[PDB]
């Protein structure tokens, strides 16, 4: 899974 | 594709999706990642020492209109991952859309977990409050004031896999073939920089796991991370169990379930139950729903594969529907 700036 | 249309791919079982970009002149392809959780568009370079050698990577020597810049940049994204290098200016061209002069960032260094994947970069489609660097105009920012879409909105479509899946960004417009019913308009908070919405509450059959609570709309994010009593309360509904990582631990057989319905602004949307299993390995199935320390939830992919949005920038707010399937 993938989790991109706050979360 | 029409104008500002943009085909996604959809990466394994729903973990991301990523759309074709042309960069420079003449210009190569590159594989996006379209987050609209972050604000910053970079891309693997010639310039770095531990990218992927199945990365596409940008070449400044083979674009006759690389411009240097002389500021560094670095992120560090909520999940762990990183990167850092150089900016530039290059043309970027978004389904048709030349964008002129677009501040690029280009990677000297990137987390293994980038080599890796299946991108070359990324694509931020958060507000500019929180590029990383400050006077970064966003993809978004430059469609607008170079008069490249007449709306200041983007349309959404996420595929699942177990259909095939694909996806579908259009820059400009929306395409009401990929929904059912009338939009339901949602204002937007964007004082953090995100696309924040607030969920009225959460149900499963007759039962209200969770009342009133904000989350971001981040189409960057694989799960529903839901603060952790609301994960909770979500994981006694289906019987999942926690894993004590963030994931849970559920029946492979969704046969049974009900949908978890979020009530937004007054109208249903749903996880339907096939999203409800993100991954099956060995026989074991990890949950579409995760938790996390924040006040906030993170909206990802479980959440919008099954649901249409239209990102509005403008006012902002979105637009949301059922996914036609
Ligand atoms: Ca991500």
């Amino acid at each position: 899974p993938f989790c991109x700036l706050f979360x | 594709a029409g104008v500002g249309t943009v085909p996604m791919t959809d990466y394994g079982n729903d973990i991301e999706y990523y759309g074709q970009v042309t960069i420079g002149t003449p210009g190569k392809k590159f594989n996006l990642d379209f987050d609209t959780g972050s604000s910053d568009l970079w891309i693997a370079s010639t310039l770095c020492t531990n990218c992927g050698s199945g990365q596409t990577k940008y070449d400044p020597n083979q674009s006759s209109t690389y411009q240097a810049d002389g500021r560094t940049w670095s992120i560090s994204y909520g999940d762990g991952s990183s990167a850092s290098g150089i900016l530039a200016k290059d043309n970027v061209n978004l389904g048709g859309l030349l964008i002129k002069g677009q501040t690029i960032e280009l990677a000297k260094r990137e987390a293994a977990s980038f080599a890796s994947g299946p991108n070359d970069g990324l694509l931020g489609l958060g507000f500019d409050t929180i590029t990383t660097v400050r006077g970064v105009k966003t993809p978004m920012d430059n469609l607008i004031s170079q008069g490249l879409i007449s709306r200041p909105i983007f349309g959404v479509y996420l595929g699942k896999a177990k259909n095939g899946g694909g996806g579908e960004y259009i820059f400009g417009g929306y395409d009401s073939t990929k929904f059912k019913g009338s939009l339901t308009t949602v204002p937007i908070d964007n004082s953090r920089g995100w696309w924040g919405i607030t969920v009225d509450r959460a149900t499963v059959g007759t039962s209200t796991v969770a009342s009133s609570f904000d989350g971001i709309l981040d189409t960057g994010t694989t799960l529903l991370i839901l603060p952790n009593n609301i994960a909770a309360s979500v994981a006694r509904a289906y019987g999942a169990s926690d894993n004590g990582d963030g994931t849970y631990t559920i029946s492979c057989d969704t046969s049974a379930f009900k949908p978890l319905v979020f009530s937004i602004n007054g109208a249903s949307f749903q996880v339907s139950p096939d999203s409800l299993v993100f991954e099956e390995f060995q026989g074991q199935c990890i949950a579409g729903f995760g938790y996390g320390n924040w006040g906030f939830a993170i909206i990802g992919d479980t959440f919008l594969k099954n649901n249409y949005v239209v990102f509005n920038q403008g006012v902002p707010e979105v637009q949301i529907a059922p996914v036609a399937e």
